[PDB]
């Protein structure tokens, strides 16, 4: 588990 | 939705793993053709060229781009 570190996402709804 | 505000392809700017079974799964600089609104936060598309790869993405995850 070496990937990048991506913002958090939006919530489903 | 995007197609109201003139939104027909964009790019990715980070990359992505689908959380869901209808989230699309990318990497950053992709192009995807927008095709729908899922909600507020979410649209909905495909990869240019690749239209096999397809689902709900962040509207946060992307900029438009012009034709």
């Amino acid at each position: 588990g070496p990937g990048s570190e991506p913002p958090p996402k939006p919530p489903r709804s | 939705g995007p197609g109201s505000e003139f939104v027909r392809r964009v790019k990715t700017i980070y990359d992505c793993q689908a959380d869901n079974d209808d989230e699309l799964t990318f990497i950053e600089g992709e192009v995807i053709i927008v095709t729908g609104e899922e909600d507020q936060e979410w649209w909905i598309g495909h990869i240019e060229g690749q239209p096999e790869r397809k689902g709900v993405f962040p509207v946060s995850f992307v900029h438009i781009l012009s034709d």
